[PDB]
């Protein structure tokens, strides 16, 4: 979408893999606010969003 | 902003305590070889609150 009205997908009841994304080195930047990118194949949470 | 004050973002290891830690060798966050290069997962170990 254009970026005045932003598209938010709901990401429950799966596993988040968060690996390919650490070695998905065509990102132009991968940027993380409060917690550490590499964690994150650790954690839980009862929603995510993208 | 001052940017002379700083904190070590992430480590291989917990300090143990009163250890002093006044390293700053590249960190290794993933797969890639970063023999000492800043890049993608190849990052300077301090940051600062500016």
């Amino acid at each position: 979408a254009s970026v005045y009205a932003w598209n938010r997908k709901r990401i429950s009841n799966c596993v988040a893999d968060y690996s390919v994304l650490y070695n998905s080195a065509s990102f132009s930047t991968f940027k993380c606010y409060g917690v550490s990118p590499t964690k994150l194949n650790d954690l839980c949470f009862t929603n995510v969003y993208a | 902003g001052n940017y002379n004050y700083l904190y070590r973002l992430f480590r291989k290891s917990n300090l143990k305590p009163f250890e002093r830690d006044i390293s700053t060798e590249i960190y290794q966050a993933g797969s890639t070889p970063c023999n000492g290069v800043k890049g993608f997962n190849c990052y300077f170990p301090l940051q600062s609150y500016g």
